[PDB]
């Protein structure tokens, strides 16, 4: 809705930024994805603290990868450590597509949105992490 | 006219230059070709971009191999010329994916989305078959005996194989067409094709021989197979003196090219399986200038006679040609026919037409008897003479 | 030099050839080994600004 | 289309045709004057020694 | 001169006004176009996806598909969706595909053959009609045979039956066989494709039957049309090898012609015009009618004809009113068009040596005695024969 949806300028920490670049890089052309742990303050500030990743596949991002089981499983670990984090959004890497969101990537983003209203979608370019511009 | 031509030359040059600028500049001026009915289609089009099944890549199934472990394996050749093995279609029948059949396979997943209409396996055979018209008996001179045999041999077994069973023989695998040229053989051939409702595929022998021999071999085999798919067909090989010439191979001449193409055709004539009710029709000057080796007489069947029109014989063609045409005459068909010497049918047919061209000269619009009389005298001399090589010394 | 890190990234740049310009306000360029591509007119060209058989930078 | 040839017997009659050929330019076989001229130009670059005469060579 | 000039000045000026008026229309003046079409273009280009990857549209399937061959190297079975209709696409043309996922966006552009570009030369004779006079009877015939069945259907329709399908122009060069083909073609404005016979026999084998069928087939697609086959004597005359001379090469090319012209494959009201300087090389089957129809023979120029043949050559140069035509008829006669070209060239050649930059009677006379001798000399005189 135009009356409550505003963009989320993401403050990305060292732990998230490095994690995402490395994970995509090794998998190539197998694409990796995951949920992002962080905290949400303001009506627009998201700090991305840390990430864990979902199943890689040789077709890359798909509906099959996204299951509530992985997420639910993680949350139980979050309690046990005594970490508080709610889910800020999700990430993926596209070596096999550009920054444009692929047809399977939108499907995957819609599911993740149902769980956290404020959801962000990130393209990582693992390939570019080899060169000095990322 | 030297001074006058320069003036005109300069004036065009200037006007022509200015034109270049105007044309380029105007263009279509940022318009859209689709207009209003495609707007709804744009929204669809976007959904397809997201989709993985679109775009499909056309390919063809080359070979059937089973070592099945999912659903039936086929090896297809992609048009980037990488071979890939794909599997049975996502929902469509296995009976639609065949050897030498075209298939649409996904660009991103490479599995058969849908099969497509068959054949694109040769490049060359597809090129060699050309357009087909129909001309009828009216237009082709004579109701003679020579004309009558063409019908009886070609039309009857293909139209009704029943007649040919009754007699106790098979419908011809082969059929031979012979007679010297300039008699309307091709014309007659077109005319029986319509009646029979038997598709005729015209073929040229000159395309078959090529610099490196082997292309013509694969072409001929592929060509028989295509025809075999068609039911009650004729493969009409026109103007062949490759598959049509002398039996001999020099062994450093273009004669090598002829001999490979002939040799596969012999294999095809017998077949990998026989060819009951399939006719190949071949045109030669006469059967004595055709191979005794490619001619293995049981298979070829009847040899259909066409011969050079006689003086009586040309009297007959000329009534057909004249009657078909719109002409106003006083003089008769027989006189003018006797007027002609024994030469070819073709001079005598041209008389009927030339009388119409003399009418435009004469400043009429339709022919008259005097135009007719003028046409015989010029035509007999013109076409016959001022032609042919002036040597038949030192040839093989 | 700092800025050069950002500047160097592209999707490459080529030398192509204009087979013909077209009066449809799009231009046909063929990259040297790869097939033909139709692309729109830019700001930097129109159709009086590219004429047949011009090798071009892309 | 300007033509050059070594000899006049290795040509086609069609080329030899007067209506196609506007002008015909005749060259003799190698002469003494031509050979003197070539030797002299090259001697400037070459070394020499006393008692060489290009005229005997030519 | 003065009579022409007022109109000439006005025509150039009318054309200037026409150029200048275009500029005001593209830059300022708009009413249906406006800001609105500008936006339609932006919106269509972004949806369409630049770069557009070229395809060729072979055929359209009505269900929202088309069979495209992408020009990159590997073909694709696309959908017809997005800014085009099935009927809006046309066969044998170049089309735009969305680069990301191939559906056929549309036909703006047409595809020309590679073959046709080389073959083709523009229609118009450098010697204007009614100044290719000299065998003036003969010039008329071609206008009747090739040009007329296409120009005027009335006579043909009443006449009935098949129309003409060619002419053969034969006899000694210089009687202007090329100028005639170009005239009829100019008038009709039928695409004039032109190939020399020597292209039919080149080093590669089977190029001859190949080139001739493609040339015709292209003429039928771009129809109505005139195909000119210039100077088919080469078939036998030339050889790059043993395979390129000899019977196989000669036959294949002749055989192709026979099927193509009237045979099964036929041709439309597309005419073939053949120039040949020798029908010694040519067969009785391509001198046969009803795939040649009227043949035009040019004989050697007659004494009276020769004066009219000489005038044409004189018109291309500077116009004579001081050449004695009788001396030319007296000196040589029953020699070609090519001989009249030979007298003219030699006159121009002597004037060139002085740096005289005109021809006059004097240049024609001086050169004329040597040229007649020279004609005999062209064919061997040996040692003393």
């Amino acid at each position: 809705a135009p009356a409550v949806d505003t963009a989320e300028q993401v403050y990305i920490s060292s732990l998230a930024l490095l994690k995402m670049l490395k994970h995509g890089r090794a998998g190539v052309p197998m694409e990796v994805m995951g949920l992002m742990l962080g905290e949400f303050v303001d009506d627009y500030t998201v700090r991305v603290i840390d990430v864990f990743a979902m199943p890689q596949s040789g077709t890359g991002v798909s509906v099959e990868a996204v299951d509530p089981v992985f997420q639910a499983k993680m949350l139980d670990m979050l309690k046990q450590t005594g970490r508080p984090e709610m889910v800020v959004g999700w990430y993926h890497s596209h070596p096999g597509f550009g920054c444009w969101l692929s047809g399977v990537d939108i499907n995957t983003q819609q599911s993740f949105e149902a769980l956290s209203e404020r959801a962000v979608a990130v393209v990582v370019d693992p390939i570019q992490s080899v060169k000095g511009k990322v | 006219q030297s001074t006058y031509s320069r003036q005109i030359k300069q004036v065009e040059d200037d006007i022509q230059q200015l034109l270049k600028k105007i044309n380029e500049l105007t263009g279509i001026k940022e318009s859209d070709t689709g207009l209003a009915p495609p707007a709804l289609w744009d929204l669809a089009a976007d959904k397809q971009t997201l989709q993985s099944e679109q775009p499909l890549q056309v390919a063809r199934c080359t070979k059937i191999i089973n070592a099945d472990s999912e659903d039936p394996k086929y090896i297809i050749n992609v048009k980037q010329f990488a071979k890939f093995v794909v599997d049975l279609s996502d929902q469509v029948a296995p009976t639609d994916i065949e050897e030498g059949m075209r298939v649409g396979v996904d660009r991103n997943k490479y599995q058969i989305h849908i099969p497509l209409p068959p054949k694109i396996d040769p490049t060359v055979t597809m090129m060699q078959v050309e357009e087909k018209p129909d001309v009828t008996y009216s237009d082709v001179g004579g109701c003679k005996e020579q004309i009558e045999k063409l019908r009886e041999v070609v039309e009857t077994p293909l139209l009704h194989p029943e007649r040919f069973v009754n007699l106790g023989i098979e419908p011809p695998k082969g059929v031979l067409l012979f007679g010297p040229p300039g008699t309307g053989k091709t014309l007659c051939a077109r005319a029986v094709a319509n009646r029979t409702d038997a598709c005729f595929i015209p073929v040229i022998g000159s395309e078959l021989v090529q610099k490196y021999v082997g292309e013509g071999a694969r072409m001929v085999r592929e060509l028989f197979e295509m025809a075999r798919t068609k039911k009650a067909c004729l493969i009409f090989f026109d103007e062949i003196d490759a598959i049509g010439g002398a039996r001999f191979d020099d062994g450093a001449g273009g004669d090598n090219e002829v001999q490979r193409t002939m040799l596969e055709l012999i294999n095809q004539l017998d077949g990998f399986d026989p060819r009951g009710n399939i006719k190949v029709l071949m045109a030669t000057n006469r059967p004595d200038t055709l191979d005794p080796a490619l001619m293995r007489p049981g298979r070829l069947d009847r040899k259909i006679e066409f011969s050079l029109p006689d003086l009586e014989g040309r009297t007959h063609i000329f009534k057909i040609h004249a009657r078909s045409m719109s002409v106003e005459r006083d003089i008769r068909f027989e006189l003018l026919a006797r007027l002609c010497p024994n030469s070819t049918g073709a001079e005598i047919r041209s008389v009927c037409t030339e009388a119409g061209m003399f009418a435009i000269r004469a400043r009429r619009k339709i022919a008259t008897e005097k135009d007719f009389l003028e046409a015989v005298n010029k035509v007999i001399k013109s076409y016959a003479k001022f032609s042919a090589t002036p040597r038949y010394m030192t040839y093989n | 030099l700092r800025e050069e890190l950002q500047l160097l990234q592209e999707q490459g740049s080529y030398v192509g050839e204009v087979v013909r310009a077209m009066d449809k306000k799009k231009v046909l360029v063929k990259v040297h080994p790869e097939g033909k591509f139709v692309v729109d007119v830019d700001k930097n060209i129109d159709i009086n600004d590219v004429t047949p058989n011009c090798r071009v930078a892309l | 289309v300007i033509m050059a040839t070594n000899r006049i017997d290795i040509l086609d009659s069609a080329l030899l045709r007067p209506g196609r050929i506007d002008r015909k330019i005749e060259f003799p076989p190698p002469n003494e004057e031509a050979r003197l001229d070539i030797l002299k130009i090259h001697s400037r670059k070459m070394n020499l020694t006393r008692g060489i005469n290009l005229r005997k060579i030519a | 001169t003065q009579c022409r000039l007022k109109l000439l000045k006005l025509e150039r000026i009318k054309d200037y006004l026409l150029m200048e008026e275009e500029f005001i229309r593209n830059q300022e003046q708009m009413k249906p176009l406006e800001e609105k079409q500008e936006e339609e273009r932006s919106k269509v280009d972004d949806l369409r996806g630049t770069p557009m990857s070229v395809g060729t549209l072979e055929e359209i399937i009505d269900d929202n598909h088309a069979i495209v061959s992408t020009s990159v190297g590997s073909e694709h079975y696309v959908s017809i969706l997005s800014f085009v209709d099935k009927d809006l696409l046309e066969p044998g043309c170049s089309v735009l595909l969305n680069h990301k996922v191939h559906a056929v966006i549309g036909v703006l552009m047409d595809d020309t053959d590679p073959l046709v570009t080389v073959m083709k030369v523009e229609k118009a004779p450098q010697e204007t009609y009614a100044d290719i006079g000299g065998l003036d009877n003969q010039i008329q015939e071609i206008k009747e045979s090739v040009e007329l069945p296409l120009t005027h259907p009335e006579y043909y329709e009443e006449m009935g039956i098949k129309p003409p399908k060619g002419v053969i122009l034969y006899g000694p060069p210089g009687t202007g066989k090329t100028l005639l083909a170009k005239a009829v073609a100019n008038q009709t404005s039928a695409t004039f494709l032109r190939v020399v016979g020597s292209e039919l026999i080149q080093k590669y084998l089977g190029d001859g039957p190949k080139l001739v069928r493609e040339l015709f087939r292209v003429a039928e697609e771009h129809a109505p049309s005139i195909v000119f086959i210039d100077e088919i004597d080469a078939i036998g005359t030339k050889r790059y090898d043993s395979n390129s001379g000899g019977e196989r090469e000669i036959q294949r090319t002749m055989l192709e012609l026979l099927n193509q012209l009237d045979g099964f494959d036929s041709r439309g009201d597309v005419k073939v015009i053949m120039a040949t300087n020798r029908i010694e090389t040519l067969d009785p089957a391509l001198i046969r009618p009803g795939r040649i129809d009227r043949k035009i023979e040019f004989p050697l120029p007659d004494e009276k004809t020769k004066k009219r043949i000489f005038q044409i050559h004189t018109s291309r140069m500077t116009l004579a009113d001081d050449v004695t035509l009788d001396d030319l008829i007296m000196a040589k006669d029953d020699l070609s068009g090519a001989d009249i070209k030979a007298i003219c060239t030699e006159a121009g050649l002597m004037a060139l040596r002085e740096r005289r930059m005109k021809v006059t009677n004097e240049d024609f006379k001086k050169s004329k005695e040597n040229v007649l001798y020279k004609k005999q000399e062209g064919t061997p005189e040996g040692l003393y024969l």
